[PDB]
DNA sequence: TTTTTTTTTTTTTTTTTTTTTTTTT
DNA sequence: AAAAAAAAAAAAAAAAAAAAAAAAA
């Protein structure tokens, strides 16, 4: 849902922090992207 | 009033608490939850007459007992710092890959599990928080929830990011 | 005038003390404006004119003009607010020779001091000097009386005694009466005796304004018989007055320390923040507009994107119906209730507190006990006041105005039992400890609830897939029923809408036009308090007939039918409408409006396959005031769905 | 002079008209039934002498005294004439009561302390009836003399003894002290006047000798007063605790000629039909339905036979149907139009038990009663909607009440056995 | 002898824990 | 039939308001 666009940008802002950016590049919402993403798991079922 | 730490412990002993006083100047050096060393006197209190007497602490200083700095904005922070501290700071602030660094550095002992060690890092950073102009709040702080079989090192993770 | 030993001791020569009168008077009839002559002129004009016995000075000016006068002011606040106090009484007299009669008495207050502190920075330092803080009024008593002129009855020979001053530092002691000489116990005299309000109120830290590892302080502060009444709990204020110590504060009961408690005798507050005329032209000058309701209906929760339709419920639920009650007999209510059910992650929540926002005696309680207030009423002590008060419940607070109730669907049995109550008879019966008693609560209850199972099917019908009893349901007038459906083009317009909104709130950076905010809240309550529109002019046959098909129809199939209620409901509703526009006579297009709204509640009520059954068999009552470029719209977006479910299957 | 006033209000109160002697006659027929009281109607006093309202309104403390003097004067004057052992004349409470709208409790500023104020709302707490002493006797110690007839004064207003005929010698005889009845009451603000965001204020209400237990917790009610401080021996500085003296109690919310109206009207031919038409006529249709809730209305006759069984008089109705049709608004109507009715659900209402439960007070280890619907119901009608959502020990009561007309509970303190007469209405859909 | 501070007592309420009861698998 | 969650009982602690007695000067 938009609670997880929320997260996204979040995501993006400590990303940003970590390098102690000041401005959030494409990349940090890309790899905030991929992480979530990632936390995302299929529910695999026979 | 102060308690007693972990270390110093006794076995199986609850720890002492002695209410230390602050005087001018160094009167609100200490907060709630903060690791302090204080330096001073102790002292006796009374609480035909009876002398009842209780030990008290009269601290002329308050510091903290692991110093952040050796020496709240940015620029305040970064004087707060000394040199070596700050050309540590800002060579890996241009350190590529310090995301992984970070990760591996923060976690040595848990294997895998990269996924959980960047969104653990990511929440020790954090977001942005932010006010809305009708007054609402933007949550900027991100919480994180580990969910799994047991012996799969989640209570390692939040005892690494506690101590 | 520097010179001396000691400040406040300087101000106590009677030389000194009679050159500030003096001084601080002329300055009062001279200090006139940049441009605004004489600004203590009006000033003291208007306060006399309305008796308010007050005058607020600005601090700024005064030091401008008298430096001196506002050095010696902080340092020792009481002898120089004393002096201003007595040469503004006879300022007052010379202006104003008859005011003499009301309050003999004036009180001067200073605002704009320049070096305002916060609660804890305070310190021993500050003690006996004028401060300027700010906060939040975390608890304030009631408007205790307080002994100001006291005069004691000598119980002996039964002689009054004269007028012993009150002083706010020691509690006054009579000595042995004149007459017969006895230091007996004496009496307070109180219908000779003249009193000052009293109330006590304790300002807390902002907390935005408190620091990451900190806990917010507080000082309790005195309110002295005319700014009284000034703050309510909650209030962020800007206080300026006394950090008095001297009183009775000092810990030398047993098992303490000299230490000395602290209140701030107060002398200006300023909080930091409807009854107007000719602005009855505004609202009518936009009133026939001719297409007011999109304005309104788009001015709704301006922060929330799309759900046009929730918004034009909320908009008929502000303005409400017309409560009538043929006979004695028939209570019929004006409200229309609305229940926002949806999936997670779609605004209801934000709508609910957009409302809590915009309407006046509007209160807000969730389904969780994360409320301020409950949805139950009670009898216990206030935790902060110690007295024992009828807790009444949240919706009898809502008595006239709109209640919000979040996580309808995670009540107690007792919640549950109370909006019941409610939303069926108008009122609640209480007989907790000895109180039988029946205080009535006319609230509109705007609810917020997700389906069983945390999201909406539309093969099941509404009143399954929530968790409430059809009784409770059936007492809403609308349903909304919001679903958060994948469509590309609308997630990408809300994408770019909240993070536009997040970019333009960062810290750093801190088809027609909505009506400001507060011009609509203006709008709602002439309409709501002025046009009560009648039906007179509603067409019986189109209604009836209406209600004839749609029981046939519902009966039809195996589905919830039509009743009264759902008239009642579309009578409440068009009601509403006309109240919008204040035509004070429904209109045919109001009935129309009022028809579509109730029959797109119903119809979305129904499972999926009667919902297409009602949408195709009364499209045409669905389509009233929908352009064909939305329904063309519609169209379009369902089949162009049904082409990519069929492309990624 | 004071007794220039009191001789006035002696001819306000002999010589006001209305012709008819509106409170002469009432002292008369008041006296004659014992009530030793009045009520004075504040209007009717300023009219005849408009000074004596004024100073009412600005010293109500003497000049109530003054007027109880004056009608306890005028009182004696109409009904001297007294068999042997009650020709005492007796001292009279003087009610007043005005059509003056009441000002809201958050005017009751400093400034009005010791005027007579007139404000309204809800009484949330009365204590029991007391003993106060209006005239007290002291005995001295050493000398054994007595000092009869100190004059107390009214209010929470206490006294202080003398200290010389030893020194205090003096102690207080019980059994020669004359005292009245006495009660505290608290006032919370009306919650419509509370403002939105703000909490209720709070007074304390002293009642007197006839208004003890004119009230009940809960009443809307307006008081006419005087705003006092308590007198007790003499952060916050010189703070007394106010409180009102009440004076005048207005509770907000069968004559002869009604008597021989209800007679023809049951005389008519078709009184059941009027009647039966009588009740819904909002609602339509259901004729049937609603001859049976008129008769359940009227209900029976309770029997008790000379074995002392009791054979219940009151008709119990249930409807059951599709949640279309205007039967919670029949409920709702029958509450509204039966002389005692309650309305309620299934699970009992809003913080009000449908059936009656005892709990015991573990401080003061009373019987208080809790009383359900169903028992504060008795000798009327309760209308229980969606009847068929009971909880289980409330079907049990309401199975047991509703033949035997009592409600049996037996908690660790005591048995008993509560009287609920009530007529059950239900709802209830399939 | 006369004040004063304490002493109690007498109510009342509040909070933690335990136990008892109700609902679900 | 048995376990999990909720509700009520009950006991201990705190506030406190007021009346009486002992110690002090
Ligand atoms: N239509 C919308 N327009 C603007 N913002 C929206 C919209 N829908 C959701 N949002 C945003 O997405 C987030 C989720 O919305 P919100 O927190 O109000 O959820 P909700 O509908 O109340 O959910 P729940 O039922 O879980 O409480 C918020 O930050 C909100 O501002
Ligand atoms: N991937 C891993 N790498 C290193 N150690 C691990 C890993 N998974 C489990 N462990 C070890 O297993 C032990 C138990 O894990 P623990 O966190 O207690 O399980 P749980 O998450 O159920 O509490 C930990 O001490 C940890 O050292
Ligand atoms: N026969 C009728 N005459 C008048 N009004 C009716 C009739 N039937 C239903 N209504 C209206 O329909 C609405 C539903 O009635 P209600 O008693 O609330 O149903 P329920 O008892 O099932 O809750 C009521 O507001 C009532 O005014
Ligand atoms: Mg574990
Ligand atoms: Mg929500
Ligand atoms: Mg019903
Ligand atoms: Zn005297
Ligand atoms: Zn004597």
């Amino acid at each position: 849902t938009v609670r997880q666009l929320e997260s996204m940008i979040r995501l993006s802002e400590a990303m940003a922090r970590m390098h102690c950016c000041d401005e959030v590049q494409p990349k940090h919402v890309k790899e905030a992207f991929r992480l979530l993403n990632k936390s995302i798991i299929r529910v695999e079922t026979p | 009033r102060i308690q007693e730490t972990q270390a110093e412990l006794p076995r199986g002993s609850i720890p002492r608490s002695l209410e230390v006083i602050l005087r001018a100047e160094a009167v609100e050096s200490a907060q709630a939850g903060d690791k302090c060393d204080f330096t001073g006197t102790l002292i006796v209190v009374p609480d035909v007459r009876d002398l009842s007497y209780r030990l008290v602490f009269l601290a002329c200083c308050v510091a903290p007992t692991n110093p952040r700095f050796g020496g709240q904005t940015a620029e305040s922070i970064k004087n707060q710092m000394t040199v070596k501290e700050w050309e540590k700071v800002f060579e890996m602030s241009q350190d590529k890959n310090l995301y992984h660094n970070l990760c591996t550095s923060l976690f040595p002992t848990i294997h895998g599990n990269d996924e959980v060690k960047r969104g653990v890092l990511l929440m020790l950073f954090g977001g942005v928080p932010k006010t809305t102009g009708e007054g609402t709040s933007l949550r900027g702080d991100i919480n994180v929830c580990i969910v799994g079989d047991p012996s799969t090192a989640k209570s390692q993770f939040l005892k690494h990011v506690e101590e | 005038d520097l010179k001396g030993h000691s400040v406040r001791e300087w101000v106590s020569m009677a030389g000194p003390r009679l050159e500030i009168h003096h001084r601080f008077k002329n300055f009062l009839r001279t200090h006139v404006d940049s441009h605004g002559h004489n600004v203590f002129k009006e000033r003291i004009s208007d306060m006399c004119k309305e008796n308010r016995e007050s005058l607020v000075v600005n601090y700024e000016d005064l030091a401008a003009r008298e430096h001196v006068l506002a050095y010696f002011l902080p340092e020792a606040p009481a002898e120089l607010l004393q002096i201003f106090d007595e040469a503004a009484l006879e300022v007052v007299l010379a202006m104003y020779p008859k005011y003499d009669r009301i309050t003999n008495h004036i009180h001067v207050r200073i605002s704009h001091l320049p070096l305002v502190e916060e609660l804890r920075s305070l310190r021993q330092l500050h003690l006996n000097q004028l401060i300027r803080t700010s906060g939040v009024v975390t608890s304030c008593t009631g408007v205790l009386p307080q002994l100001s002129m006291v005069k004691y009855n000598c119980n002996k020979c039964n002689f009054v005694l004269g007028p012993f001053c009150q002083s706010q530092n020691q509690e006054v002691k009579p000595g042995s009466c004149p007459e017969c000489q006895s230091a007996g116990p004496f009496e307070v005299n109180m219908e000779e005796t003249i009193y000052q309000n009293y109330q006590r109120i304790r300002i807390q830290e902002s907390p935005g304004k408190v620091a990451a590892g900190r806990l917010p302080r507080s000082k309790d502060a005195i309110l002295l018989a005319d700014l009284v009444d000034s703050c309510k709990p909650g209030d962020e204020i800007e206080l300026t007055g006394i950090y008095h110590n001297n009183y009775d504060g000092s810990l030398n009961t047993a098992n303490g320390f000299p230490v000395f408690a602290t209140v701030i005798l107060a002398n200006h507050v300023a909080k930091k923040d409807e009854l107007t005329d000719e602005d009855v032209k505004m609202i009518t000058s936009l009133s026939k507009d001719q297409q007011i309701g999109e304005k309104i209906f788009a001015s709704i929760a301006p922060s929330i994107y799309g759900h046009e339709d929730i918004k034009r419920g909320l908009a008929l639920a502000l303005f409400g119906g017309e409560p009538k009650n043929p006979g004695g007999k028939h209570k019929v209510r004006g409200d229309i209730n609305v229940l926002l059910c949806g999936d997670p992650g779609t605004a209801k929540s934000q709508f609910l507190k957009y409302i809590e926002k915009v309407s006046s005696r509007a209160i807000f309680t969730t389904g969780q006990g994360a409320s301020a207030v409950g949805l139950t009423a009670y009898v216990q002590r206030h935790p902060v006041s110690r007295e024992w008060t009828l807790e009444a419940g949240a919706l009898v607070l809502a008595d006239r105005g709109v209640c919000l109730i979040d996580e309808f669907d995670k009540m107690n049995d007792q919640d549950r039992t109370s909006i019941h109550e409610a939303m069926e008879q108008q009122s609640i019966s209480i007989s907790k400890a000895g109180i039988v008693t029946s205080l009535q609560a006319r609230c509109t209850v705007i609810a917020a609830a997700n389906p069983i199972g945390g999201r909406y099917d539309p093969s099941l019908t509404f009143s399954e897939n929530v968790d409430l009893t059809e009784p409770i349901i059936s007492r809403f007038d609308i349903l909304c029923v919001v679903r958060d459906t994948v469509d590309p083009v609308q997630d990408e317009m809300l994408a770019r809408f909240v993070v536009g909104s997040h970019v333009r709130h960062h810290p750093s950076n801190k088809g027609v036009e909505p009506l400001p905010q507060e011009v609509l809240k203006k709008y709602i309550i002439y309409a709501k308090e002025r046009v009560h529109p009648k039906l007179n002019q509603m067409d019986q046959d189109k209604v009836a007939k209406m209600y004839s098909d749609l029981r046939k129809e519902s009966m039809a199939t195996g589905s919830i039918p039509i009743t009264v209620r759902h008239i009642e409901s579309m009578i409440r509703m068009a009601e509403a409408h006309a109240r919008i526009h204040l035509r004070d006579y429904v209109i045919e297009d109001d009935v129309n409006m009022a028809i579509r709204v109730m029959l797109e509640s119903f119809i979305d009520t129904q499972k999926f396959s009667v919902m297409r059954s009602m949408r195709k068999t009364f499209a045409r009552y669905l389509s009233f005031r929908r352009d064909n470029n939305e329904l063309l719209l519609f169209i379009l977006k369902q089949l162009v769905a049904e082409q990519v479910t069929y492309q990624r299957n | 002079r004071k007794s220039q006033l009191q001789r006035r209000f002696k001819e306000f109160l002999r010589q006001y008209r209305v012709f008819t002697f509106k409170y002469r006659d009432e002292l008369k027929r008041h006296y004659n039934l014992g009530e030793y009281w009045i009520e004075v109607e504040m209007e009717d006093l300023a009219s005849f002498d408009e000074d004596l309202a004024d100073y009412l309104y600005k010293q109500p403390a003497e000049h109530l005294q003054l007027l109880e003097e004056a009608a306890k004067e005028v009182a004696d004057e109409v009904t001297r004439p007294r068999p042997s052992g009650e020709e005492v004349l007796q001292d009279i409470q003087v009610m007043l009561k005005s059509d003056a709208s009441p000002s809201s409790i958050r005017s009751l500023k400093s400034d009005m302390m010791s005027h007579l104020v007139k404000i309204p709302g809800i009484i949330i707490a009365a204590s029991a009836v007391r003993a106060k002493a209006t005239r007290i006797s002291i005995q001295c110690r050493s000398c054994r003399n007595t000092l009869t007839n100190i004059a107390m004064r009214p209010g929470l207003e206490g006294y202080a003894l003398p200290r010389k005929c030893p020194l205090d010698p003096y102690f207080i005889m019980p059994d020669k002290c004359k005292c009245v009845d006495f009660q505290t009451l608290k006032l919370q603000e009306l919650p419509d006047a509370v403002p939105h965001g703000e909490m209720p204020r709070h007074m304390q209400l002293y009642c007197d000798r006839y208004l003890c237990d004119k009230v009940v917790p809960g009443n809307r009610v307006t008081i006419m007063g005087i705003y006092s401080i308590k007198k007790f021996g003499l952060v916050g500085v010189g703070i007394r605790s106010s409180y009102i003296r009440v004076l005048g109690i207005q509770v907000d919310t069968v004559s002869p000629q009604e008597e021989e109206e209800f007679r023809r009207l049951a005389a008519l031919p078709n009184v059941y039909e009027v009647i039966s038409k009588s009740i819904a006529p909002s609602i339509f249709g259901g004729t049937d339905m609603k001859k049976a809730i008129a008769c359940l209305l009227f209900g029976g006759s309770r029997k008790r036979l000379p074995d002392g069984l009791t054979r219940r008089g009151d008709i119990n109705l249930l409807m059951l149907g599709d949640p279309g049709t205007a039967k919670s608004q029949l409920l709702k109507f029958v509450e509204k139009c039966s002389p005692i009715g309650v309305y309620t659900s299934g699970k009992g209402s809003s913080a009000a038990g449908l059936t009656a439960s005892v709990m015991r007070d573990p401080s003061s280890r009373n019987f208080i009663m809790e009383g359900g619907a169903m028992v504060l119901a008795d000798g009327g009608v309760v209308c229980i909607d969606e009847f068929d959502k009971m909880r289980e020990d409330d079907r049990v009561a309401i199975h047991e009440a509703m033949e035997q007309q009592t409600i049996s509970i037996a908690k660790a303190g005591i048995t008993t056995t509560l009287n609920s007469r009530c007529s059950v209405l239900a709802a209830a859909n399939s």
